[PDB]
C-alpha cells in the first residue's frame, strides 16, 4: 500500500 | 444520486456569464498582472498559447504504450463517486469496449505522465510556464532529480501535477469540487466534449460548498441549484479551457473523451488558494488527493521574492551552490 | 524600487501571517530554508518598503521570479 499524492477526485 | 441529472444539461438557468473568450496572443504576462487570472478563460483555438498537442486519432491504447502497460492508474466509479484501481492495459480494455458492453460507469481524470514518454508530447500554455510555483519556485536540482513516473509520494521530488491525461467514456459524471491546493487549471480538450458547471468562490458560495461537503448529501443536493449564479458551458474539441482558482465546478461527459490538462500555484490570487486549502483541513480531505508539499513550496515562493527583490537569500549554502551550479549550465 | 501588483502584495502579506502563525507540527519548513524566522522577518520588511508601489509601473509583462 504505498502512499500517493495529487489525486484528482471530487 | 436522487437529482436527475438529464434535465441539468436541458434546463437554461444556469444562464450566468462568468466564462470570457480569448485570443492566445492576448493571454501573457502582463493580463495577469492587470486580472490576476480571476475569471474563466476559454480559446476556441490554440493560435498563440503556444501548446502541443499529440496526434488528433490519438488512442487510449497509445496512452497506455506511452506509460506502459503495468502502470497503475486511479479510476473513478461514477455512480459513487469513490476511487478504485487498476493497470492501463486494464483500463484500455475497459475503454476499448463497446458502449453498450460496459458493465459500468468509469473516469481516469488522475493520469499524471510527467517523466514518461508522453511527457514531451504534451506542452501547457506557455504563459503558464512563466507563473507556475513548480517552475520558477520550487528548487531546480530537487525537480531535475524526480525519476518515479507515478505519483508515489516517497519517491516525489516535488508537486507532481503539471500533467495529467483525462481519459472518459460518454455518460462519465464529476461531482462539484474544488481541485486542490485552490490551484488553477488549464484544460484543453483533444477528442470530444465536456459540459461545465461553475461556481464563483464567494465568500457564500464556498460556505455553501464546505456545508454541502460536511453534509455528506453530495449525491442528493445539485449544488448548481441551491446558488443565486451558476453557468452551464460546453466545452468542444480543440477547445482549452482556464480555470481560475477556487471555482467550484461539476462535469459531465456526452461523448468519448480525451483530454490533456494540468494544475498550478501562481503568486496573483495566494489567498484564495490559502482559503481552498484550509476548506480542505476542516473538511479532512485525506493527504492524497491533496497538492504535495504545498507549505513547502509556500515557504519556498517567501525566499524567492526576497532574493529576487533584495538579493538577500535565505537557503542553506548547500541550497545556493546547488543553484549557482545550474546558472553556470 | 521594484513595482509589486496589488495581487502580489495582498497575496504575499497573508502568506507570511500564515506561515508565521503555524505551529511547528505543521509549519513543514523545508529542508532548503535555513531560518525561516530570518526569512519572515526580511518579508515584512520587504512589504513595508513595497507598500507604496505604483499600479501602473508594476504591469511590466515579466515576473519579478524568474530563474537567472
Ligand atoms: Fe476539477
Amino acid at each position: 500500500a504505498p502512499a500517493t499524492g495529487g489525486v484528482k477526485k471530487p | 444520486r436522487t437529482f436527475d441529472l438529464e434535465e441539468k444539461l436541458q434546463t437554461n438557468k444556469y444562464n450566468a456569464n462568468f466564462v470570457t473568450f480569448m485570443e492566445g496572443k492576448d493571454f501573457n504576462v502582463e493580463y495577469i498582472q492587470r486580472g490576476g487570472l480571476r475569471d474563466p478563460l476559454i480559446f476556441k483555438n490554440s493560435d498563440g498559447l503556444g501548446i502541443k498537442m499529440p496526434d488528433p486519432d490519438f488512442t487510449v491504447n497509445d496512452v497506455k504504450m506511452c506509460v506502459g502497460s503495468r502502470r497503475m492508474v486511479d479510476v473513478m466509479d461514477v455512480n459513487t463517486q469513490k476511487g478504485i484501481e487498476m493497470t492501463m492495459a486494464q483500463w484500455t480494455r475497459y475503454y476499448e469496449t463497446p458502449e453498450e458492453e460496459r458493465e459500468k460507469l468509469y473516469n481516469v481524470i488522475s493520469l499524471e505522465f510527467s517523466h514518461t514518454r508522453l511527457e514531451n508530447m504534451v506542452q501547457r500554455p506557455s504563459t503558464v510556464d512563466f507563473i507556475d510555483w513548480v517552475d520558477n519556485m520550487w528548487p531546480r536540482h530537487l525537480k531535475e532529480s524526480q525519476t518515479e513516473s507515478t505519483n508515489a509520494i516517497l519517491e516525489m521530488q516535488y508537486p507532481k501535477v503539471q500533467k495529467y491525461c483525462l481519459m472518459s467514456v460518454r455518460g462519465c459524471y464529476t461531482d462539484f469540487h474544488v481541485d486542490f491546493g485552490g490551484t488553477s487549471v488549464w484544460y484543453h480538450i483533444h477528442q470530444g466534449g465536456k459540459v461545465f458547471w461553475l461556481i464563483p468562490p464567494t465568500a457564500h458560495n464556498l460556505e455553501l460548498y464546505e456545508n454541502w461537503l460536511l453534509s455528506g448529501k453530495q449525491g442528493d443536493i445539485f449544488l448548481g441549484d441551491r446558488v443565486s449564479d451558476c453557468q452551464r458551458i460546453e466545452l468542444k474539441q480543440g477547445y482549452t479551457f482556464v480555470i481560475p482558482s477556487g471555482w467550484i465546478h461539476a462535469v459531465y461527459t456526452p461523448t468519448d473523451t480525451l483530454v490533456f490538462g494540468g494544475n498550478f500555484l501562481h503568486s496573483f490570487n495566494i489567498p484564495m488558494q490559502l482559503k481552498i486549502y484550509s476548506i480542505e483541513d476542516r473538511t479532512r480531505v485525506p493527504n492524497k488527493f491533496r497538492y504535495p508539499f504545498y507549505y513547502e513550496m509556500c515557504w519556498y515562493v517567501l525566499e524567492r521574492y526576497v532574493y529576487c527583490i533584495t538579493n538577500r537569500s535565505h537557503l542553506t549554502k548547500d541550497f545556493q551552490k546547488e543553484s549557482l551550479s545550474m546558472d553556470m549550465e | 524600487q521594484v513595482h509589486l501588483t496589488h495581487f502580489e502584495l495582498e497575496g504575499l502579506r497573508c502568506l507570511v501571517d500564515k506561515l508565521e502563525s503555524l505551529p511547528l507540527h505543521k509549519k513543514c519548513v523545508p529542508t532548503g530554508i535555513e531560518d525561516e524566522d530570518a526569512l519572515i522577518a526580511d518579508v515584512k520588511i520587504l512589504l513595508e518598503e513595497l507598500a507604496s508601489s505604483d499600479p501602473k509601473l508594476a504591469l511590466t509583462g515579466v515576473p519579478i521570479v524568474q530563474w537567472p
